[PDB]
């Protein structure tokens, strides 16, 4: 069956956006860093390692606003033991109606792919925001590219995208704009 | 990795 249950009713009329975690909303690593926004303990073979996470600039405004405009869904190739705690700490407003991790992606030709057909939404009303064009090779027409992010504290790409999404949120068919 |  599909990955998502039916949209709950205030969301039925909304475009579903699939949003990626790593290098899109945050950048994490095992290398300590003093200014991590989050530190997450992750157990790998019985040893607890520390993951240090930085928030992309304007991520908070981004999610708050996207959370009103869309049925927002987290889709990541990372494992839940990492992504779930990050999503918990990052998503103060409940933008994310659902979360999907590595086991929900399709492993194909090397890559973990976000197969949008598997969501169970109408694809004319689906978008994927993802920094890696490999993630949506099955549906590149549903995509809003976004540059990879690592630590540039001058980044404004999440602020700067909101106007595009505001107008996207209104249309009947996303292909009408991304062709 | 557990990350992406
Ligand atoms: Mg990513």
């Amino acid at each position: 069956q599909y990955l998502l249950p039916e949209a709950k009713a205030q969301d039925s009329d909304k475009i579903c956006v699939v949003i990626n975690l790593d290098e899109t909303l945050v950048h994490s690593s095992f290398k300590p860093v003093n200014n991590a926004d989050f530190i997450i303990p992750v157990e790998i073979d019985g040893v607890v390692h520390q993951v240090y996470v930085l928030k992309r600039p304007h991520v908070d405004e981004f999610l708050q606003r996207m959370g009103e405009l869309f049925e927002c869904v987290l889709f990541t190739a990372s494992l839940a033991k990492y992504a779930d705690p990050v999503a918990d700490l990052l998503d103060k407003w409940g933008a994310f109606r659902a979360r999907l991790f590595r086991e929900s992606c399709v492993f194909h030709r090397g890559n973990y792919v976000k197969d949008l057909s598997r969501l169970g939404r109408d694809l004319r009303r689906v978008l994927i925001l993802d920094n890696s064009p490999a993630s949506y090779v099955f549906h590149p027409d549903n995509a809003v590219p976004v540059a990879s992010w690592f630590d540039n504290m001058s980044d404004t790409e999440l602020h700067d995208l909101l106007p595009f999404f505001e107008q996207l949120s209104r249309v009947d068919d996303v292909y009408s704009v991304l062709r | 990795s557990p990350t992406x």
